[PDB]
RNA sequence: UGGCCAUGGAAGUCGGAAUCCGCUAAGGAGUGUGUAACAACUCACCUGCCGAAUCAACUAGCCCUGAAAAUGGAUGGCGCU
């Protein structure tokens, strides 16, 4: 199901938040991932071996410490036997808190998807970079290895790897050595070989469409041999699927060793891609403001309050903001209203007295924005749309615009 | 109002529909609500206030603005007040499956329903109004364990008594 | 049914005539439901309004019901587009009351003026919009500070002219509405007697 | 820009009209059938699309 | 009568379970068009002119549409209504 994926992302996130927190006086914490072929043995060894290369650390409070997580490691690795799908990760340590508290935790889960990303470390903290590299990189890629050998098509994350299907074929000779024949046999030859070519395009249908809707922003097609383009540009191969077809790569080697191959000629387009989209989103934006049309808004007074209302279509955020929500209270009265305050407007500020009856309006900690909208843009009027600051158009929404405002479901005149 | 900014009396009524509670999605104010000195989160806080216990089920909201003070009043339509006098009170997250038990009897129930009817429907009296509202339940499903339809043309009661 | 409804409607029809002795027939014109709605609720309790048709031209099936003479003449005033009123109360008083009520409804493009309409010195009542509509025909209309001022009280329509389009649908927007009427009466039945607004 | 009463007489002329499935043949808006033998008299009409 | 569900908005009108009463002369909890949503427009029952017959769904006979190939061309030919 969707929801209960996006329950998952949302812990994880949550766990992260936690896990670049945390920090423990002296003590390290063992970061760990093992990725999904390897097997588990081959990490309980290592972890022995890190083990009693421990047992001669000099500073003592680090060196008991690193010791308890790794013997607590080891003991959460035994509870599996083989290594789960989609990886493991696990975060041991002593994480120091408020009132003193020197706390021993040891957190182990698969993550929900695939990753291909190994690490072990102690240091005075825990390294959830990779972690938050696989929730940010959704954008699937579908890739398609043709050549006269056979086929490959695959499935691609930031990291990840993935095979879902292929074969292989014995297509006919090149030559046909009657005089007569020589022609006819050409002629079938080219039947049989575009026939294959035809089974492919149906088979990428089949595999990277889902519902009437291509499940791949991309769709990769690889090879040698003129076959990629003999697939690329043809009527066969749907034009939904086609539309997405993002790179004919031509590459040395064929099936899974060409995957890879594949992948490192591919790389360059796939970050462009990822860029394009964003300048192509903006640029509608823009256009609204370039005609008079008024379905755009911008700056968040402005924009919560099109939002609150009748609301956006689209709402477009520049992936960090600072600019952070608030919830102020007063002390007496139990009078409370919520604000969006800037860095500077946030750190310190003498307006926050309540005035009319005349006492310190104190401010409740705040929740910051970008993920405010993450946890509630669904309860309006949808599609957050995360954009940066590369391309000129993402620039001048940042700079200028204030990173914050969205595409309108219609025409609203605003006023102060 | 009409030159600049002047309320010579300002007793401007308008005419919202739904508020069980606040509403993330809202579109109580803007158009009508600013220009005109009402403002958004107050004129919602105070919507919430009167249409707080009963209804939770949906309500209507003729909103009277006073220059700056909004009176909110609950108008009933038949509907609204028969899902008021139902089997409460399950408001809302589950809820889900879904709002739509009726049978929940209401015999002389309804009879305070016609009468509260602000005259209305070109009646002959009462007699017709109880065939209207007997009706008017999508969902109650009249006395006890009835159906409808014809049980409606033997009334024998209240004549006399709505007007 | 349209068998079972048409012999429920001589059934209405005969016993309103059997209940009240006295009618009032009343042309219907361009009529809303609206209207027919409003002249209901006012004439609630005392008067009974019915709209027939040809199954009115059924008044003889009364006369022939072992009774009734004096309904063979009110047979030829059934025509045009008529309704009946059933009443008890008195003729005159119901008159007025029909004359009292009426509607405005807006101009009818083509048809005749009952009264020389006018077009008072007044704003129209919107921005810098265009003047040349009122212009046209020959009205003098300014732009005095962002209003289309019209600058003299004069007659557009006489008594028996036909109404034009352009000066209808700028009476329209001006919110101008002399013509139509409401409904108009006919002919009248008292008991036996027969009267003509009179 | 242009007379609202002119504009009707020249769209009724113009695109107030029925058009054949089969043969897009334009035809007089109360037309149930084409004219036309080459489509046999479809009977697939359709009014023709209004400029917005 | 913003009817219920659906709020992303469906007050007849993306959809779906409903689907009754009043006034009724008569209007569907609504054919469409159009709306962010309304509004506005549009589509029964009855009249006036009018004045006796008129309409629907099937079916089958001939004819037509469906019906495109290469030397110029073949109901045998001319021709035939």
């Amino acid at each position: 199901s969707a929801a209960d994926r996006n329950v998952e992302i949302w812990k994880i996130k949550k766990l992260i938040k936690s896990l670049e927190a945390a920090r423990g006086n002296g003590t390290s914490m063992i970061s760990l991932i093992i990725p999904p072929k390897d097997q588990i043995s081959r990490v309980a060894k290592m972890l022995a071996d890190e083990f009693g290369t421990a047992s001669n650390i000099k500073s003592r409070v680090n060196r008991l410490s690193v010791l308890g997580a790794i013997t607590s490691v080891q003991q959460r690795l035994k509870l599996y036997n083989k290594v789960p799908p989609n990886g493991l990760v696990v975060y041991c340590g002593t994480i120091v808190t408020e009132e003193g508290k020197e706390k021993k935790v040891n957190i182990d889960f698969e993550p929900f998807k695939p990753i291909n990303t190994s690490l072990y470390l102690c240091d005075n903290k825990f390294h959830t970079e990779a972690l938050t590299a696989l929730l940010s990189d959704d954008s699937k890629f579908g890739f398609i290895v043709i050549d006269g050998s056979g086929a490959l098509f695959g499935t691609l994350q930031g990291n990840t790897r993935e095979v879902l299907h292929k074969f292989t074929v014995d297509l006919p000779k090149k030559h046909g050595r009657a005089a007569q024949s020589a022609l006819r046999f050409a002629r079938l030859r080219m039947e049989k070989r575009h026939n294959y070519v035809r089974k492919v395009a149906e088979t990428a249908v089949q595999l990277f469409i889902s519902g009437d809707k291509v499940n791949v922003a991309g769709l990769v097609l690889a090879g040698s041999a003129d076959f990629k383009t003999e697939l690329s540009q043809s009527d066969m191969f749907d034009q939904r699927l086609q539309s997405k077809v993002l790179k004919l790569v031509d590459i040395s080697y064929g099936g899974e060793n060409g995957f890879n191959q594949a992948i490192e000629l591919s790389t360059e387009v796939l970050s462009n891609v990822k860029f394009i989209q964003e300048k192509k989103l903006i640029g509608r934006y823009f256009d609204e403001i370039s005609q008079d049309t008024g379905k755009y808004c911008f700056g968040v007074e402005d924009t919560l309050k099109a939002l609150e209302m009748g609301a956006v279509e689209i709402l477009i955020v520049y992936e960090n903001l600072d600019i952070m929500r608030y919830v102020l209270h007063c002390q007496g009265t139990e009078e409370e209203k919520i604000l969006y305050l800037t860095p500077e407007q946030e750190k310190d500020k003498s307006h926050f007295t309540d005035k009319e009856t005349g006492q310190e309006h104190e401010l409740i900690e705040s929740m910051p924005l970008l993920e405010w909208f993450a946890n509630n843009y669904k309860k309006f009027g949808a599609t957050l749309e995360i954009v940066t600051d590369k391309s000129q158009e993402g620039s001048q929404f940042v700079k200028g615009f204030g990173g914050i405002g969205g595409i309108l479901r219609y025409r609203v005149d605003f006023q102060g | 109002m009409p030159p600049k900014f002047d309320p010579n009396e300002i007793k401007v009524v308008y005419l919202r529909c739904t508020g069980g509670e606040v509403g993330a999605t809202s579109a109580l104010a803007p158009k009508i609500g600013p220009l005109g000195l009402s403002p958004k989160k107050v004129g919602d806080d105070i919507a919430k206030a009167t249409g707080d216990w009963k209804g939770l089920r949906i309500t209507v909201k003729l909103t009277i603005q006073n220059r700056q003070a909004q009176i909110e009043v609950v108008p009933s339509a038949s509907a609204l007040i028969i899902k008021a006098l139902k089997e409460p009170p399950r408001d809302r997250k589950k809820q889900k499956n879904i709002k739509h038990s009726g049978n929940i009897t209401f015999d002389e129930i309804v009879n305070i329903a016609r009468q509260m009817r602000h005259r209305s429907l070109a009646r002959e009296l009462s007699g017709t109004i109880k065939e209207i509202l007997g009706t008017a339940q999508s969902v109650g499903c009249n006395v006890d364990g009835r159906h409808p339809h014809d049980i409606i043309d033997d009334i024998n009661s209240g004549a006399v008594e709505c007007p | 049914d349209r068998a079972t409804w048409k012999s429920n409607y001589f059934l209405k029809i005969i016993q309103l005539l059997d209940d009240y002795p006295k009618c009032f027939i009343v042309g219907a014109d361009n009529v809303g439901s609206k209207q027919m709605q409003q002249i209901r609720m006012s004439l609630r309790g005392k008067a009974v309004v019915l709209m027939g048709k040809n199954t009115m031209m059924r008044k003889a099936i009364r006369g022939h019901l072992e009774n009734n003479p004096a309904l063979e003449k009110l047979l030829p005033h059934i025509r045009g587009n008529v309704g009946f009123v059933f009443t008890k109360e008195d003729l005159t008083e119901i008159r007025d009351m029909l004359l009292a009520n009426k509607v405005p409804a807006a101009a009818r493009a083509g048809a005749i003026a009952p009264c020389e309409v006018t077009v008072p010195a007044q704003n129209t009542g919107l921005g810098p919009e265009k003047t040349s509509f009122f212009q046209a025909l020959g009205i003098t209309t300014k732009i005095s500070r962002g209003t289309i001022e019209i600058l003299s009280d004069v007659q557009l329509i006489k008594t028996g002219d036909k109404v034009g389009a352009s000066e209808a649908t700028l009476l329209n927007m001006l919110n101008i509405s002399p013509f139509s009427f409401g409904l108009i009466i006919q002919q009248v039945f008292d008991n036996g007697s027969i009267y003509n607004p009179e | 820009i242009i007379e609202p009463s002119l504009r009707q007489l020249a769209q009724k002329y113009n695109c107030d009209k029925m058009i054949c499935r089969k043969c897009y043949a334009r035809l007089h808006p109360r037309a149930v059938n084409c004219r036309k033998k080459k489509c046999g008299h479809t009977n697939n009409l359709r009014p023709k699309k209004k400029v917005k």
